[PDB]
């Protein structure tokens, strides 16, 4: 076998080059962009292989983590197209340091509650910034940004009653949510409601009723989910399907069949990363979106009484997974992206990381299995694969919200 | 009036038409985290914006400096609900807004807030005249674009305007045959008018899908329509189809042609076919050809499957 300080990889098999994408000879703008990402993963692999001595991979975690601390005070103007998007920055950065397990100091933690507090809308729910109108997706941020950090300050900051009223008020006949008043309906706003009302026990009977039919409704042809009725199937929506459906406990609502089936195809052969939809590009955030599939649908199928479930494995390659991630998605100067050429971002370090978390990790029942690829330290903390927070911040945020009543229901 | 970008632009805060109105700063708190330091532009424009919000100001000027608002921040939602709440308020003309709106998509095409606003304008006016052309236009431009398609098939179900969609589909086919945004669509048209109970129809769509197959004979979308289109009845009740598969095997035994013979088999298996144990042989068979060699990326889920087909059917 190998001395401690090789470890040959799937990406470097010689066999691995027969991956390569076959055109057929007919060329496409679908089959040219995916030669231009095959040729530059190629040159990106080689440079970790010198021929048989294969150094261990490293998650540069230091970089990373400065990268994320310097975020989390001021940022450049250049951030203003994320100006209604500021609880996601809180909630991308707090995770992305949750995983390394980098603390949170106190002050850091107090002034994070404290603005999550500011963004608060009276209505209930969370607004994208100071007196910004509620909306489902930074509510769904802030509320995971303060479970996070797990506080007896940061779980009260949630005016519960008014976050209540608020889903109801964007809740439709046909089962579907309003990302927000006068706002766009689609799959996003059934897991941002259901994660949010489940962490923060306000869930009545009412709420949620014909959501598990209408997110059936979007999954389609392809055995994925569409964003609404008729829709392409995309990692991103079909991640927000099935976890709204654990959430419920209404999986059993789709064909788990044709979803394993699309999801597990999502996984390049080349790249080892995922894409978002059939014939498009590898990106590193669908590591979380597309894998994070995967402990779902084990959960799903165990609790069917599944025979032929492994023990020790997700059903997608985690290794070829750990390889995109660690060699094509750091950014040397810290952060993590989508593929090799793009930008650093908060949003790419978070879901890169998160995916990575997943690969390495399986647990199910009392069997817990491990794959952590490079050097030990690579390890990362695990992440609960509905919530996309620690699982030890999902029990504790559940337990503390249990002890109250259900707003205005007995 | 002016655009923001203009030699002539003047901030809201020297604006004498603004001066009765004061500006609301945006307040972080004492300790501010993920604190953006705006621009001098975009700060003056969003305290007067705080400013409108705060006293409902339904006026042409607040109409206006929304549209400065937005050049800044299109992903603004708040701003684009006060926009619309003015449009209503000052019975604005709404065929000037949607020559505006159709220059911001075109600007700006990736993005949730612009495409939602064109569909308000859309449902306001009953007006469904522009939408085809215009995404055609975007699409054009990105082919898969998510929203475009989401607008398209909004349009094509709101206002019943069939007629021209699988021509158009046609086009784009033969364009781009790898454009799964596309197939989507085929999928979507057919459903919604013939639907796919017509066996003359599901006839056509096998054969011309079979037809895309042998041109491009690695391209997923096609595969993948085929089962679509088969799976619900069950891929074993098309016996043809095996055979014709079984006969391209040799000469094209990609994954994608293996990985639909074991489809076929693990149905066959659920309905009591005709020697069983052969076919479960052959169906185990391949499944370690795929996890093994012709599909090693999927190695978990084809030795999954092995084991299910094992669960279901050994006896
Ligand atoms: C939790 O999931 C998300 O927020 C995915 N969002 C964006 C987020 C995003 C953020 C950044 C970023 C973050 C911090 C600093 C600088 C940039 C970059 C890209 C983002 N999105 C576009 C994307 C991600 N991967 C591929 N693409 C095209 C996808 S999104 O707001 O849902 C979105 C909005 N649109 C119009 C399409 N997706
Ligand atoms: C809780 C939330 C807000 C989850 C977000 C889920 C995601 C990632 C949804 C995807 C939405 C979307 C508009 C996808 C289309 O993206 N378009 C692209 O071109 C990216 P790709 O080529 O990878 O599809
Ligand atoms: O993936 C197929 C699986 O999806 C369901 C919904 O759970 O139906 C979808 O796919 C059908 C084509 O197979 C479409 O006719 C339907 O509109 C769409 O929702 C299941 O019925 C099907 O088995
Ligand atoms: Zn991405």
């Amino acid at each position: 076998s190998s001395p401690v300080w090789s470890e040959p990889l799937y990406s470097l098999r010689p066999e691995h080059a027969r991956e390569r994408l076959q055109d057929d000879s007919v060329e496409t703008v679908t089959s040219i962009e995916q030669a231009k990402v095959e040729e530059k993963i190629q040159e990106v692999f080689s440079s970790y292989k010198f021929n048989h001595l294969v150094p261990r991979l490293v998650l540069q975690r230091e970089k990373h983590f400065h990268y994320l601390k310097r975020g989390l005070r001021q940022l450049t103007d250049a951030y203003e197209c994320l100006d209604a998007s500021r609880p996601w920055l809180c909630y991308w950065i707090l995770h992305s340091l949750e995983l390394l397990d980098e603390p949170i100091p106190q002050i850091v933690a107090t002034d994070v509650c404290q603005f999550l507090e500011l963004c608060q809308s009276p209505e209930g729910g969370f607004g994208g910034g100071p007196g910004q109108y509620p909306h489902l997706a930074p509510t769904y941020a802030a509320v995971n940004a303060l479970c996070i950090i797990g506080t007896e300050e940061a779980y009260d900051i949630i005016n519960r009653e008014k976050l209540l009223q608020y889903l109801y008020s964007l809740k439709q006949p046909d089962g579907s949510f309003l990302m927000h008043v006068g706002g766009e309906v689609d799959v996003r706003s059934a897991y941002c409601a259901a994660s949010v009302a489940s962490l923060t026990n306000i869930i009545t009977p009412d709420l949620f009723e014909g959501t598990a039919e209408w997110i059936a409704r979007c999954q389609n042809w392809e055995g994925g989910i569409g964003g609404v009725p008729g829709m392409e199937a995309h990692g991103g929506y079909t991640f927000c399907g099935l976890a709204a459906l654990v959430i419920l406990k209404r999986e059993r609502s789709l064909n788990l069949k044709s979803l394993l089936q699309w999801v597990t195809s999502r996984q390049m052969r080349f790249e080892g990363g995922f894409q978002g939809r059939c014939n498009k590009l590898v990106d590193g955030c669908y590591s979380f979106w597309q894998a994070g599939l995967l402990p779902l649908l084990h959960r799903a199928l165990h609790a069917q009484g599944d025979p032929a479930l492994s023990m020790s494995h997700w059903m997608f390659h985690q290794q070829a997974l750990q390889e995109y991630i660690l060699m094509c998605c750091q950014c040397p100067a810290g952060g993590l992206l989508d593929k090799p050429g793009k930008s650093r971002d908060f949003y790419h370090t978070c879901y890169c990381l998160s995916g990575l978390s997943i690969a390495q990790h399986f647990g199910s029942g009392a069997m817990l299995h491990d794959v952590v690829l490079g050097v030990p330290e690579n390890a990362l903390q695990p992440t609960h694969p509905v919530y996309n927070i620690g699982p030890d911040k999902v029990i504790q945020a559940t337990t503390y919200f249990l002890q109250k009543p259900v707003p205005g229901f007995e | 009036f002016v655009s923001l970008d203009s030699p002539s632009y003047v901030l809201y805060r020297d604006r004498a038409e603004w001066a009765d109105i004061d500006p609301v700063p945006q307040n972080d708190g004492p300790n501010p985290v993920v604190q953006i330091i705006y621009s001098d532009k975009f700060r003056d424009v969003y305290d007067y914006f705080r400013a409108v919000l705060q006293r409902d100001e339904r006026s042409e000027r607040a109409f206006k400096l929304t549209r400065d608002a937005i050049e800044l921040n299109a992903a603004n939602y708040t701003v684009w609900h006060f926009r619309r709440v003015l449009l209503k308020s000052l019975q604005k003309d709404l065929h000037e807004e949607m020559n505006y709106i159709t220059a911001i998509i075109e600007e700006q095409p990736k993005n949730y807030q612009v495409w939602h606003h064109r569909r308000v304008l859309v449902e306001w006016l009953r007006d469904p005249s522009q939408e085809l052309e215009f995404i055609a236009d975007i699409l054009n431009q990105d082919a898969k674009n998510y929203h475009a398609w989401q607008h398209r098939q909004w349009v094509i179900q709101e206002f019943k305007l069939w007629d021209n969609e699988l021509q158009y589909v046609d086009q784009l086919l033969k364009e781009d045959v790898r454009n799964n945004s596309v197939w989507n669509q085929r999928y979507f048209v057919i459903s919604n008018t013939t639907g796919y109970n017509d066996r003359a129809v599901l006839e056509r769509e096998v054969q011309y899908t079979l037809e895309m197959i042998k041109l491009v004979p690695h391209n997923e979308s096609a595969w993948n329509y085929l089962k679509g289109i088969l799976q619900d009845r069950g891929l074993s009740k098309y016996p043809n189809l095996l055979n014709q598969l079984l006969d391209l095997q040799p000469s094209h035994s990609s994954p994608y042609l293996i990985a639909f013979l074991v489809d076929i088999y693990e149905d066959m298996l659920e309905n009591q076919c005709d020697n069983k144990e052969d076919i479960l042989n052959k169906a185990l068979e391949l499944c370690e050809i795929l996890a093994k060699e012709k599909d090693t990326i999927r190695k978990e889920y084809w030795r999954y499957i092995g084991r299910s087909l094992q669960s279901k059917h050994s006896t």
